[PDB]
């Protein structure tokens, strides 16, 4: 799969691309979530590493019960973008 | 009554379908599962001479087995079954008809839409494999002009597309193509040369196995597709 | 009636063990089972007034402890948290959290009531299931039967439809077997 | 003339009209129901009634019995996703060969938490319409989704006329006398039964329930008229206890409404909204939404509801 | 397929109408949540789009463990009504 | 010693009464239930040449079955039983005499107040029905000048008023009336023809089943009368 | 005079004491054990050792050997109901034709699920009290049901009395030196043995285990022996990682334990209990319970563990 | 293949040894316990003409016994085994070889340190006694110039000093003392006349049973002492 597009979108803090690409990952959630959690660590502020991990872990926690998976990924994307300590 | 060994075996087999049986004054004993999925009936040689509803048919048959073959059953003064013998005398509680679930009248199975036949050995093999191979659903479909009793696992194969067992019963000469999905829990027929004659109409269908001792009418599952 | 006039007493444990009457042995062993009232009283006393009580052999029931501690709004937030997340916690962990959260007090449990009060929801549930009425009508029927109809008389027959599958909806756990025996004898 | 199951101890499910004729109904409603029963078929019907208690569940069961149909009595509460796809589908598909029609009576298919159950039943009825007929039974019609309304023909109870009112009152008084005689209950005054029936005429289930509750004394004393009782749908006890902030009663009352949490939270958010300050309406929705949000992760729903009660009592501004 | 009534009532900030119409739109929750997100994004100020994302994401992720889905949707409607502005 | 198949079968049957049997030198084997309610005795064809107490008779006989009949059972050096086969030697631990309840002396049964007979088939059918019907207790009563064994389910009806099973043994020559009650848990007699001869003086009674091989004695329950 | 087992791959079992005299303990406890052995008959005894590692299994076996009793050692966790009904009864009802008292030594009997077996063994003691004597060893006396303490005589011996403390300090140092000499490890550092004795003194089992661990490479007996330890622990590595707040290790090891989360989560709760503070323990239990509730709801199950670790590290104020 | 009765019995025995098996092309079937304690191999008269790794050998044999003896077992399109009777056609999955533990190649047994013969009756008696006497460990040491198998109950006494059952195999020729301890849970050999070839070097040893059809190899317990 591709994760560079989502990471760059988070870096530039776009909002249209996140929504557009969210349905492209909703088909398989766990794989994409794990991959994103792995990649984001190498490009996050040491203090913001904990925040990113907590956000991704909470979202992973509440999947399965989420009514709309695609909106579930979208919400993840805005949550990451709004308060990501990019380094 | 007399309830000869053959009738006792038939009732013992029936007890599998329904825990209790509502016997009637005649030579015809019939039963149906509580959920109604499976119906069983047969003409018993021994003559039943009083309407008695037995709540525990398995236990009644077990008690009857330990008595002499010529154990003259009779109605007790209280209203229960009195299995009299040469010396002994066993009393069984004849539960009220309300608590015993039995069909109101014999099922008049319509003209079979696709008659077939299942050999005794084939049926015995089909049951043993289902027990041991995890099969819990069989679809009596048509394949290359031959009727095949496929076997699936609805628990895991929800779509019922991965066949686990196959059994070419015979060749179907008709043009209609059908996939009759029968649950395995409803396949309670006793061993014997059966002649299953299927029937389907719209969303309602049935499959009837008509042996030389008893006739079992099973209800096709909700997913049975066909073009009749 | 003891054919033999033996001077050996066989004190109700020798008879159970020597005869290999494993049912009798189990009954004799349960004869040393502390009645649930004092076990629960000790557990709730340790939880409510901080005390050095340890549950290793005690038959610790999460539901009983929670619904005997929930009678008091002071210790409701702890009961609420252990209701939301307590399931899946080890009984020792549940007890430790309740010990650390439930602030203090005495609270005078009154175990005689919370045993019956804990079956009220089950009674309503299976009474609405048997009569096919909504839970409000089920509680109305329960109240009516308490006065007229001899609610125990209804429950005598109602016990037959408390299936192992039905109890799953009442509560989600493997300790639900407690009310299986509880309703296994309702007369 | 009066049916008796003899197996029910409730006196309301024991003496209930087994046939449509025995039901006390207005002339127009009874004639329409007789026409439906005489047609020999039971089209999908949403039995409706403005005044609750006029005997609509009993009328549906009487329709099914009169037609001789293989009625499958199922509550709206338990008509969930699996039930619609499971037992209902099995009943509708499995074709018994007795010629009896299949009818699925569905009580109270208008409660709060039944948003999606109605749609799933609509889909099922679309699939299985030709085999089994569905007889809904709702108090308020608007509680039933609009698409489901078109499929089944709606019938409305109530609206008795003056002559109909008098005839029904006399019929119910005679029925009460017969029930009391059959139940070994001595009525002190004949006028007592007439007064009791007049107190709640439009609905008879309430009258039968009041008589059953009072039967403890064994005599229909004049004190029965003093039994105010309480509307089944109303939850006024919870609201009064919340206003008084008596947590000792909210905890003991939580099990009563914990059997059906979804409907109760719906009703609470519905009713507590019109009797609290607008500033506290937002907080009420926050609390009820948060409590509803976590139901499903909560092991015991009774404690969930008790916590919700304590929170609402301690954090509610009552107008 | 059309949710213009929900958007209009939310803009008017009439909590009574939102709750009244929630039961009929609560039969389908995933689809309605997606549609509400899209229309609110197209019809909301840039600053409040993040607030809408947070609100709708929380509410849908907690779905499935919601005892009463209609009350859940009414809660979503109230949160959106009192917590966001409209462009 | 040497334990013939007959003696081993008799000991195996006894093992159902008392889990362990205190064997004694000679030709007499006797065992009592720990409750003391059941007593069994028999004259074996073998010769027990040493006094040994076995706390697990079922296991001892299971071991004896494996070794050939030639196997010679001899006390080991440390007191344990030692089944010595032709090529394999098995050591069995002799129980502590305190931890094995055995009668001190044989029960000398007084002259029977009433002497009857029970056929092997009748007794086997009674034992099987007891399990089938849940017959907790029985009663060797007289009905119309005959000896009848009426089975009751004491757990359900405590007054012992409903006969769930009635067996007629024979005509009672005497003229006394009695309601001897024998619990089914104490009916451990092996299949065969038994000349059961009852006896009850005052409030204490006992029923003895004088068989061809063993002579079981059963304590009559407290509700038996034989008031004469 | 050290008794070497000579048949084990572990020093602790290899050099376990063979008698009470060669067992080094507080003077009062050793005198009590000597009197118990001198009386000849070993009664029912519960060996209570509040301080772990002091050795209660060793003392029980030493008593049984010293009194010549026919010991039957059974591990407490292995003393299930079936074990009590079977092998225990078979041993207690076997002819003791040697004059040796039959003594059952149920070791570590204060476990979690050992209640239906503890009361069952109490009934056993009621039956075979004159055939075999039971010597139960429990770390937590509160973990042994009350009847088992009312029948058996509870004995506690983990409290050195100052001067006895120093006497047994010298005794343990001499014994460790002798065992090292017999093993084939030279005492390179004289201060190292004393330092290791002081570091965990009333943990003789742990000290012997560490001596075995550090003796494998060579004689050593200096350096890391008295400097900290090297025990990895089942979850000790994760506990240390969380304490240090390191994030790389947590994510690295999350997939290692993600295979069986339930056992790991339970063990993590159990271990973190002892290293936290009341507010910290409340928060830790809330975190672990919340995370476990969503096991079947987690998208993968490895990022879930990572999130649990991050939460604990951020919130867990270790003490 | 056309697996016959004897090959099916051998595979059932191996499934007893190992929950699953890994059939390989040719005429050789071998399997090893999950923990490697016991290794079993045998030559068969049927040709395994394709490599499959059945994860549940016992269930596969059970399903195979439900068809004709000439069931032309083969491999399906997905690689899963496809038993094909005259009419029926079962489908048994072939698990990935990684999951099923199997030996890399046939185990080459070192030269026979000692040679002894254990008869079929003696072996069956040993197994049955071990099940009965609670024996769980057997020592094959030599006593008074003869090789005997002693049964020790480790649970009651870890020190193997109290012998529960002694079996004399045959005369011992060598002049070396050895006491090999073989766990009884590793003695999965089927009944027959075996040809024990004991072998042990240093602290590691292994005993092989040269069966008529199979060659079972068992790993001696570490507690074994000897002069090899
Ligand atoms: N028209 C009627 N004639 C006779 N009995 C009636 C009538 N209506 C109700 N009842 C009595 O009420 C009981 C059953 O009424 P139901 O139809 O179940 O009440 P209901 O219509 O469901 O009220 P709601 O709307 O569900 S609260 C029985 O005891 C009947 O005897
Ligand atoms: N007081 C002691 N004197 C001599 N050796 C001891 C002593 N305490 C422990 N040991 C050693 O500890 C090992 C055996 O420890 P045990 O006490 O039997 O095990 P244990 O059951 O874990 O005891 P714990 O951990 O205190 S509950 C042997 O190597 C003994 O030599
Ligand atoms: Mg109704
Ligand atoms: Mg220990």
């Amino acid at each position: 799969g591709a994760i560079d597009d989502v990471l760059e979108s988070l870096k530039n803090k776009d909002v249209k691309q996140l929504r557009a690409l969210a349905p492209k990952y909703a088909a398989d959630y766990s794989w994409f979530v794990g991959k994103l959690a792995e990649e984001i660590y190498s490009r996050v502020t040491p203090q913001s590493i904990i925040r990113m991990y907590e956000i991704v872990g909470e979202n992973n926690q509440y999947h399965g019960i989420a009514a709309n998976t695609e909106l579930h990924l979208a919400y993840l994307f805005i949550q990451l973008a709004c308060e990501m300590q990019w380094k | 009554m007399k309830l000869s060994k053959d009738t006792t075996a038939l009732l013992k087999n029936f007890a599998t379908i329904n825990s209790g049986i509502m016997l009637k004054s005649g030579q015809f004993i019939m039963t149906r599962a509580v959920n109604g999925t499976t119906y069983a009936e047969a003409n018993i040689s021994d003559v039943i001479d009083f309407d008695v509803a037995i709540y525990d048919l398995n236990g009644f048959l077990g008690i009857l087995s330990l008595v002499n073959d010529d154990a003259e059953i009779s109605q007790s003064e209280d209203g229960n079954i009195k299995i009299a013998d040469a010396r002994s005398t066993i009393f069984w509680p004849a539960a009220d008809p309300s608590t015993v679930v039995a069909p109101n009248k014999p099922i008049p199975f319509p003209v079979a839409s696709a008659v077939t036949e299942i050999k005794a050995e084939d049926l015995q093999q089909l049951l043993r494999v289902s027990r041991g191979l995890q099969i819990d659903t069989i679809a009596i479909t048509v394949k290359e002009g031959k009727i095949v009793i496929n076997g699936f696992n609805k628990v895991e194969d929800s779509a019922l597309t991965r066949v686990k067992y196959s059994l070419t019963l015979g060749d179907y000469d008709g043009e209609n193509t059908f996939n009759f999905i029968i649950n395995m829990a409803n396949m309670k027929m006793q061993p014997g040369n059966y002649k299953l004659l299927l029937w389907a109409k719209g969303k309602q269908g049935a499959a009837k196995f008509e042996g030389e001792h008893a006739n079992y009418v099973v209800a096709l599952e909700a997913d049975s597709t066909h073009d009749f | 009636m003891s054919l033999f006039k033996d001077d050996i007493q066989l004190n109700e444990h020798q008879v159970a063990w020597y005869s290999k009457d494993w049912t009798a042995v189990q009954s004799a062993a349960d004869s040393f089972k502390e009645k649930a009232e004092n076990e629960f009283f000790e557990i709730i006393g340790a939880i409510n007034n901080k005390t050095k009580c340890s549950i290793a052999q005690k038959d610790y029931s999460k539901f009983m402890v929670e619904n005997a501690l929930s009678q008091f709004p002071e210790c409701m937030p702890a009961v609420y948290a252990m209701n939301l997340i307590g399931s899946g916690l080890s009984d020792e962990a549940h007890f430790n959290y309740l010990m650390a959260a439930v602030p203090r007090g005495k609270r005078y449990g009154k175990w005689a009531k919370l045993v019956e009060d804990s079956t009220e929801v089950l009674i309503i549930k299976l009474l609405a299931k048997r009569y096919q009425v909504n839970t409000n009508d089920a509680i109305n029927y329960k109240s009516i039967l308490t006065k007229n109809g001899k609610l125990p008389l209804v429950l005598k027959e109602l016990k037959g439809l408390v299936t192992d599958d039905f109890l799953k909806e009442v509560t989600k756990n493997v300790k639900e077997q407690k009310q299986l025996k509880k309703l296994a004898l309702e007369w």
